[PDB]
């Protein structure tokens, strides 16, 4: 009843209660959405050439007995997701010394799946996906010290109580390309927690390319203690989007915006990109980013930013890209973008902007891309763009441009001379003609 | 090469369970099996599959599809199996399956289909398995007459392998078999 196409066997939703007879040469088999209640050593006896196997989403309670995969020395990818109440014997993965990818998302598994010997046979494991289980503590057993190519771990949507040095002892020495700790709550790691000093550095002797800590609240007082704790950890990309407790929010008193101490622990981390989007930052305070001395890209999109204080960007000597889209800046002035000499891309779209100050973009000689679209600009000051000598692209559309003369004289002429740079089309309010086409009778 | 979010083996490309909001680009034209199940795909771009002329299996179950773009499958003349279960399909475009002469398995159960457009299955000469259960079929509407006439003529291939059979294609609210509705009981005015 399976559909066999070359080396592929598709057995999706066939009402199967056991592994069916298949040609012995197939290397990809999909057994998802069937009613297999148990896998044992006889299950894949006639399929030793397997490289890619999916047995997702059986009816609840799939049991995988010892040595089910013994003999599958060619198996590289094993996906077993959405098996509700998945039952694993401790030798379930015997023989999978060459496996590289294992996915066990939404299987009601707990922390013993990492601390027990389940993954002990998996010496070649590189990527482990454990999303949306019941893992309350991350405590890898000692055999992880010898898993030399293990570099991707996804624990998103597990309610992890806390992460501490002694928990992650057996990840020390590792370099993760991706450590995804998104929406894991960390409820115990609050500002009052007595465990902070004992917690030490969970990422001691550990480097990370992308650290995803999004969706975890990260109230300022918490972020500060957390980054103090992991100080010195080499992180190239830090993801902290949807930090719903981060920032003081729109007109409020409870929570605080980050300040010059909040991220001090990341001082020596070598962070290149930082994502703080979809949080609730209201004001950018002075030197709040001054410890990101290697940072090249920073997004603050979709916050509640109304204010940028003097020297908010102090110390950002390498920043090339700044995304401030979908905030509430309302008006731009010269002081606001000081200390950004190397900036090449600036996104100010969707900010309810009605005014640009005279020297707004003065200190940005290397700016290549400037987005000002979807605001409320009726006009700009004369000469506002003349010092942007590196400029390649500009967005000015979806603004209610006032095309009366001689008010529109500078902008219409500038947009015409620089027509190859304009992305989209700025339009006169009322008439709807391109601003670039207006020629004022005088100047 | 294999798309970033995807895993490849032979002529198989599996992009399942990757929180995808759209179909990945750069899918090799040699692809015979494409898996996009268990993602957050909400819409398909018109002609997104035109490149994959060698596709025989397209798996799209457990996404957030509400409808399909017209002629989206017309290049896929070698398509054998098509999986659409657990989406939110409210309607199918006229003649989306017309080119699928070799299609043996069509899986449409657990969606939000009220009806099937006239002649939608007429070109499916190779059809062995079709699943249509768990849909709110509007039996008061007169457009259901095609589905009625078709499933009563091909009842052996409807919901087989203990999926209820032709009787598991049920009416919305009354839970009556669709094959048992009369033309007199239906009306063009009760069509939304
Ligand atoms: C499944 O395999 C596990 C591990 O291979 C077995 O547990 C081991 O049994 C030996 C005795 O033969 C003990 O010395 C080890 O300490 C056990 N390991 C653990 C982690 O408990 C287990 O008995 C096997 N179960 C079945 C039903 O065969
Ligand atoms: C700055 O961030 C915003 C939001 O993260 C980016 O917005 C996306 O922009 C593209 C086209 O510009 C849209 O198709 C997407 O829908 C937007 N996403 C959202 C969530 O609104 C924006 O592109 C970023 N700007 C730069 C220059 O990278
Ligand atoms: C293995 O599983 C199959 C199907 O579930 C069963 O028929 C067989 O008896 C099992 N064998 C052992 C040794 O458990
Ligand atoms: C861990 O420490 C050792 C010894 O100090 C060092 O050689 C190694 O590079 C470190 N590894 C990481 C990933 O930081």
């Amino acid at each position: 009843e399976c559909s066999v196409i070359g080396y592929n066997a598709i057995c999706i939703n066939r009402g199967l209660h056991q592994v069916p007879e298949l040609p012995a040469h197939v290397n990809y088999v999909d057994l998802s959405l069937n009613s297999i209640a148990e896998l044992n050593e006889t299950s894949f006896s006639r399929l030793q050439d397997l490289q890619f196997l999916k047995v997702e989403q059986q009816t609840p309670g799939l049991v995988i007995r010892n040595n089910t995969f013994r003999g599958l020395s060619s198996l590289i990818i094993l996906k077993l997701d959405y098996n509700q109440f998945l039952q694993l014997e401790t030798g379930a993965f015997n023989g999978l010394a060459n496996l590289e990818v294992l996915t066990l998302t939404q299987c009601n598994l707990d922390g013993a799946v990492l601390s027990g010997n389940f993954f002990k046979p998996l010496t070649s494991l590189e990527m482990l996906v454990l999303r949306d289980n019941n893992i309350k503590k991350i405590q890898p057993a000692s055999f992880f010290l010898n898993m030399r190519r293990f570099h991707v771990l996804d624990l998103t949507f597990n309610k992890v109580k806390s992460i501490c040095e002694e928990d992650l002892l057996n990840f020390q020495g590792k370099h993760f390309t991706l450590l995804r700790l998104s929406s894991i709550t960390l409820q115990d790691m609050n500002e009052y927690w007595l465990g902070w000093e004992k917690c030490g550095n969970p990422f001691k002797n550990t480097s990370i390319t992308t650290l995803d800590l999004s969706g975890n609240g990260f109230k300022e007082s918490m972020a500060k203690r957390f980054f103090d704790a992991i100080a010195g950890t080499k992180i190239q990309s830090l993801i902290l989007s949807n930090s719903y407790n981060m920032g003081s929010s729109f007109g409020h008193t409870n929570f605080k915006d980050p300040d010059n101490f909040t991220f001090k622990g990341l001082e020596a981390s070598g962070v290149k990109t930082c994502d703080l989007s979809k949080s609730k930052i209201f004001a950018l305070l002075k030197s709040v980013f001054s410890h990101f001395t290697d940072l090249e890209q920073l997004t603050l999109a979709q916050n509640e930013i109304n204010k940028i204080d003097d020297n908010a960007f102090w110390g950002l000597t390498h920043l090339l890209k700044l995304n401030l889209s979908q905030n509430f800046l309302g008006s731009i002035d010269s002081r606001m973008f000081e200390n950004l000499d190397k900036l090449e891309v600036l996104d100010l779209s969707y900010n309810h902007i009605r005014a640009l100050g005279d020297q707004s973009f003065l200190g940005l000689p290397n700016l290549k891309e400037l987005a000002l679209d979807t605001n409320q600009l009726k006009s700009v000051p004369d000469g506002i763009f003349d010092r942007l000598t590196s400029l390649q692209k500009i967005w000015l559309h979806t603004n209610p441009w006032d095309c009366s003369c001689p008010r529109i004289d500078y902008l219409s002429r500038w947009l015409n001379k620089n027509s190859q740079k304009e992305q989209g089309s700025a339009k006169c309010s009322g008439s709807g003609k391109p601003v670039r086409s207006i020629i004022c009778p005088t100047s | 090469a294999c798309p970033s979010q995807c895993s490849c083996s032979g002529t198989t490309v599996d992009c399942s369970g990757k929180s995808l909001a759209s179909v990945p680009t750069g899918i090799p034209t040699t692809t015979q099996v494409l898996g996009l199940s268990s993602n957050q795909i909400t819409k398909l771009e018109p002609g997104v599959f035109d490149s994959l002329v060698n596709l025989q299996i397209l798996v799209l179950y457990q996404n957030q599809l509400t409808t399909l773009p017209a002629g989206v499958f017309d290049r896929l003349i070698n398509l054998k199996e098509l999986y659409f279960s657990n989406n939110q399909l409210t309607s199918l475009p006229a003649g989306v399956f017309d080119k699928l002469t070799q299609l043996t398995r069509l899986e449409l159960q657990t969606n939000q289909l009220k009806s099937i457009p006239r002649g939608a299955f007429d070109n499916l000469k190779s059809l062995t398995n079709i699943y249509l259960f768990n849909n709110p079929w509007d039996c008061e509407c007169s457009d259901i007459l095609y589905l009625k006439n078709w499933i009563v003529q091909h009842a052996s291939i409807v919901n087989p392998d203990g999926h209820g059979g032709v009787d598991n294609v049920k009416c919305s609210g009354t839970n009556t078999p669709v094959r048992a509705v009369t033309e007199a009981s239906t009306s063009p005015s009760k069509c939304p």
